[PDB]
């Protein structure tokens, strides 16, 4: 129910025909939506979850921390960003010793 | 993490030991284990041959690349050589990454 | 003496020339040689392939040798590259003698 929200720099954006190169007006661009993956992926503008923060004892109340940056975790399963009729097709994987989930 | 190749089955551990040589035992039986041994040590040579596979460079880079090189000007002694005392010494650590490749 | 290989029979001289194209001559005969020509020049590509035989190094030297190398730190521009004007330039003369051999 929040189609009006989007990550400041977390989606692809195409311009409508003749949209100015700079400071193009919102009505002159087209924002993409990766809403389809709400099902397995974190929402881009919220925390991943909550972890403990201290060692609760009888004299100490339990505290928690918010996770805004979560790396690979045993058991995770995700989806990749969708592709668009006017979006890129492939990309060269950088020649490096290692990489994680090589999807552009 | 200290660098290198991770092997599930690496070169086996090679264990060596000097076989104990009892010094003359008592003249009448005794259950206790012998603790009196002849003193000795061993010495010999050991060889290790390793075959390494290289992966040649194939760059289309036009300009020169950075190469590891020996210092040009005079010095007290030679780098990676012996002393006047006969002591080999490794002046600096030498890396591996000199040639370049794109991403 | 300027350096190089002395050949009794070196790569032949390759001569090229634009064939003269007379401009319209006089309407009545004249013994004099034509001196009125159409103006023109030619252009094209040229290729040269050379096969060189190498003589690999076989040194038992233990320490590093002097190698030709590119400068390590930052610079206005890249050596043996083009300008901001598009002008290739050769920063220094590069020799041949880097590896060492005994006498
Ligand atoms: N030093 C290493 N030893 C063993 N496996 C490695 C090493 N470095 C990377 N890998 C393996 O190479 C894979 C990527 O290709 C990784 O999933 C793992
Ligand atoms: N650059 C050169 N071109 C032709 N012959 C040479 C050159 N340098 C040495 N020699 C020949 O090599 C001989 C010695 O071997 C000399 O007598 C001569």
């Amino acid at each position: 129910d929040e189609e009006r929200f989007f990550p400041s720099n977390g989606i692809l954006i195409f311009g409508k025909q003749n949209a100015a190169r700079d400071n193009a007006d919102y009505s002159d661009v087209m924002l993409t939506s990766e809403e389809e993956i709400k099902t397995t992926n974190p929402v881009a503008t919220e925390e991943y979850g909550i972890v403990a923060d201290n060692l609760q004892q009888q004299n100490t109340a339990p505290q928690i921390g918010t996770v805004n940056s979560q790396g690979a975790l045993p058991g995770m399963v995700w989806q990749n960003r969708d592709v668009y009729l006017q979006g890129p097709i492939w990309a060269k994987i950088p020649h490096t010793d290692g990489n994680f989930h090589p999807s552009p | 993490l200290m660098g290198g190749f991770g092997l599930k089955h690496p070169p086996p551990q090679i264990l060596i030991k000097n076989t104990p040589v009892p010094a003359d035992p008592p003249t009448t039986f005794n259950q206790s284990k012998l603790n009196s041994f002849i003193t000795q040590y061993s010495t010999g040579q050991v060889s290790v041959e390793i075959e390494w596979e290289l992966q040649k460079e194939n760059s289309k880079r036009w300009n020169p690349e950075i190469q590891y090189t020996s210092n040009y000007y005079k010095s007290t002694s030679v780098d990676f050589a012996v002393n006047t005392e006969g002591v080999y010494s490794e002046p600096r650590p030498i890396g591996t990454r000199y040639l370049t490749r794109n991403l």
